[PDB]
RNA sequence: CACGGACCAAGGAGUCUAACGUCUAUGCGAGUGUUUGGGUGUAAAACCCAUACGCGUAAUGAACGAGGUUGGGGCCUCGCAAGAGGUGCACAAUCGACCGAUCCUGAGGAUGGAUUUGGUAAGAGCAUAGCUGUUGGGACCCGAAAG
RNA sequence: CUUAGUAACGGCGAGUGAAGCGGCAAAAGCUCAAAUUUGAAAUCUGGUACCUUCGGUGCCCGAGUUGUAAUUUGGAGAGGGCAACUUUGGGGCCGUUCCUUGUCUAUGUUCCUUGGAACAGGACGUCAUAGAGGGUGAGAAUCCCGUGUGGCGAGGAGUGCGGUUCUUUGUAAAGUGCCUUCGAAGAGUCGAGUUGUUUGGGAAUGCAGCUCUAAGUGGGUGGUUCCAUCUAAAGCUAAAUAUUGGCGAGAGACCGAUAGCGAACAAGUACAGUGAUGGAAAGAUGAAAAGAACUUUGAAAAGAGAGUGAAAAAGUACGU
């Protein structure tokens, strides 16, 4: 078997898996507390995986593309303030993503207000 | 070996029938009972209709001792009546939408004592 | 923003 | 029908309105599964202890 | 709604109520019936009275 | 029903928190309940106790009894209220450790602090 | 023969865990497995859950009839019991069918034709608990020439 | 978590054993080199006199041109023209958030019985967002200390933000679109042959040494005749992550003086070793010592009377 070492002397019980519940929800109470006016996420964009036996599966992704957010009507810059992620190494391909992040961006825009300087 | 208060005033009511009747089919009944879940597989919906499309068998009632297991691999159903301890949602509403109607064990020993018309189905092995 | 994990 | 237990005011004065059962208290009752059950569930409210 | 009634959804997905393997739980009313008893053959005393 | 997880109700901790608190503490822990009489006008159900009070006795073989208190001993939580004394085989005479928790106050002393903490307490002497 | 036994109070020797397996009890059932995580909470308690994932359901792409016969628990019919016939569960024996697949073929280069074959031949598995089977962890306990 | 006890290694014998992707806790990105400020080294360490002293101003000396200021770096970027294109900081004060800390916050001690004592048994009443816990001569919600509950202060951290006020300012500092002209890639480093080690990593996985040594429409790794991703040899970064160490807390179907840490107590103490080190045994009187007043026996240890106490069947050698 696996255990001609000595695995009894590395042996975690995961015995904070109760207690590790309570503290990430602490911690999110907290970010909300101090994050109140904005959402604990950021805005994440839609993206198709590889590896066929999940390309199946539609999953979020990192950040939208340059690409997407100038066509979003905004920039890279000026929308990490806004809480779009924007990833700057990802190039898009199809064509259908593409448009399925523009329309999420366009729906964030509408559905988003912000606050005056003052 | 099991526990079930069901199950053991079942087995109460089938031996007092087999004992006071001395029909055989009582006995055959009740001797299943006693069997394990390993020895009592389940019989699915496909080879209920198999045994009904027997000459004469879809007049016959049946009586299935384990579990009435659904199957997609048939549309349609006799319109016949089975009687079986554990009945599955799928089994059971395929069973009820085919015009048929599903029992337990003492009510079918209810209609017929005797067993009259019976047929025991069992599961491979 | 994210789809909430687990129901709701 | 399914019969309705009547409304019981703070008074205990049996109020005219009624409910019928939910069907949960048809449910099979099974002594030996409720103890099966209660017998692993106790136990997950423990801590652990050693040497 | 809770537990969902034949007659109301139940809430909790992918859930049903038990069925009950047994119609009735009263073996003596079962076998008290006019039919069972008419189709029963008939008991002695029950108790062996001691000969020899 | 506790409530706040920053008092714990283990027994070991409580008897640890006792049995070493400070006479500050100690002073706190040895408040004794006042007369009805004195309660009727101040309102207070209960104070500190000190040489100058005057405490009445209500449980114990010395209940029934009264008088001024002789000293208070914070280290062994025994208050020793004067005239009750017992006697040795050698004629010595032995005040007993009473407890300010048996004991009724019956008269108050009115030093400056004390008249200040009746109203800190809610209280209002006349 | 011998190893141990002067006596007494306490302590003290098949215990825990990881992997696979048979049996037994319960849930669902061609589906099963909430608790890696989220909601929730009377706050390590209890109640629900999206998405993926472990197992099998289709093998090495399975409806010539997913088939004929011999019996076979039980049932039905004939009957007063014996006795006779039909249906025939699981199951066994047997003749056969299709997939993977093996030589001829000829419609310019595949169908079809006879076998064998490892499977299909109508699902039966997953999950929770108890005893128990085998191996790795100090593994019943104290103990050996020691690097 | 799964992938997976799989791919893969394994005198292919024991055993070893990943990684892609997928499910989830968290997210923040960036800063230099290489471009002349050349119409002004515009930069800064230090001493000195002041102040609105974690620092700011004037003066002075020095470091730097073998490079201190500003912009920028693969998302590129830079010098210009155009749009009647879009914007604008710090400090003082109060409050808000948090750390420490003090304080207010209900009700019987009413009778009957016993008992050394009431918290005990019975009878009659009250609070309950307070019936968690401890002490009070025995089992206490109502004796006290305490808890739920909100409420009133004080000393600090503070720019996470809600209000009041002083200053800006300077042909100063930025952001987007169009047109126009340019447009910069880290070397004893990749790599090759070898030695030793390691990894499942045979496709030599990486590492260190040794011979040589590299190119810029150049180079690493993999797959169908080419193709896809970065482009290293410079540097910074919060959160999920571990926690038998130090600080404070909430708990245990754990042990209970031959048990449990070696140490419940005068324990890392006594004690042994020229030494590194080894290394123990030992809890309980009673409510209060109320711990033998007093008489007698012998010098005394203590004995015999008397006496305290619920109990001396508690005598300091003391729960049972």
């Amino acid at each position: 078997n696996h255990f001609r070492k000595h695995w009894q002397e590395r042996v975690k019980v995961h015995f904070d898996q109760a207690g590790k519940k309570v503290s990430r929800r602490n911690a999110r109470a907290t970010r909300a507390a101090k994050i109140a006016p904005r959402p604990l996420d950021l805005l994440r964009p839609v993206v198709r995986a590889p590896t066929v036996k999940y390309n199946r599966k539609v999953r979020a992704g990192r950040g939208f593309t340059l690409a997407e957010v100038k066509a979003a009507g905004l920039t890279a810059a000026y929308a990490r303030t806004i809480g779009i992620a924007v990833d700057h190494r990802r190039q898009n391909r199809n064509q259908e993503i593409f448009d399925a992040n523009v329309q999420r961006l366009k729906e964030y825009q509408s559905k988003i207000i912000v606050f005056p300087r003052n | 070996k099991s526990d079930n208060v069901y199950l053991k005033l079942l087995v109460k009511l089938y031996t007092f029938l087999a004992r006071r009747t001395d029909a055989p089919f009582n006995k055959v009944v009740l001797k299943a009972l006693f069997l394990s879940k390993i020895n009592r597989p389940p019989v699915s919906v496909s080879r209920i209709a198999r045994a009904l499309k027997q000459e004469g068998a879809a007049n016959k009632t049946v009586v299935v001792v384990g579990t009435v297991t659904d199957d997609a691999r048939i549309f349609e159903f006799p319109k016949t009546t089975v009687a079986a301890l554990r009945f599955t949602a799928g089994a059971r509403a395929k069973i009820v939408k085919a015009g048929g109607e599903c029992i337990t064990l003492d009510q079918l020993a209810v209609r017929a004592p005797k067993g009259q018309n019976t047929l025991i189905l069992r599961g491979p092995r | 923003l994210q789809t909430p994990a687990g129901g709701k | 029908s399914r019969p309705q237990v009547t409304v019981h005011s703070l008074t205990g004065e049996a109020t005219a309105n009624a409910l019928p059962l939910p069907a949960v208290f048809s449910a099979p009752i099974r002594p030996d599964i409720v103890h099966t059950v209660f017998t692993s569930v106790n136990k997950n409210k423990r801590q652990a202890y050693a040497v | 709604q809770v537990w969902g009634s034949e007659t109301v959804a139940s809430s909790k997905v992918g859930y049903t109520l038990p069925s009950h393997i047994i119609s009735t739980s009263d073996v003596t009313r079962i076998i008290n019936s006019s039919e069972i008893q008419s189709a029963i053959r008939p008991a002695g005393q029950a108790t062996q009275k001691r000969t020899h | 029903a506790k409530q706040s997880l920053d008092v714990s109700s283990d027994r070991r901790k409580a008897r640890k928190a006792y049995f070493t608190a400070p006479s500050s503490q100690r002073r706190v822990l040895l408040s004794a309940p006042l007369s009805k009489e004195l309660r009727a006008q101040y309102g207070i159900k209960a104070l500190p106790i000190r040489r100058d009070d005057e405490v009445l006795v209500v449980r114990g073989s010395k209940k029934g009894q009264e008088g001024k208190i002789s000293s208070v001993y914070r280290l062994k939580f025994a208050v020793q209220v004067d005239k009750v004394t017992k006697e040795k085989v050698n004629g010595a005479s032995v005040p007993i450790n009473l407890h300010p928790s048996k004991l009724v106050i019956t008269k108050l002393h009115l030093d400056k602090d004390r008249k200040a903490l009746i109203q800190r307490k809610g209280g209002k002497l006349e």
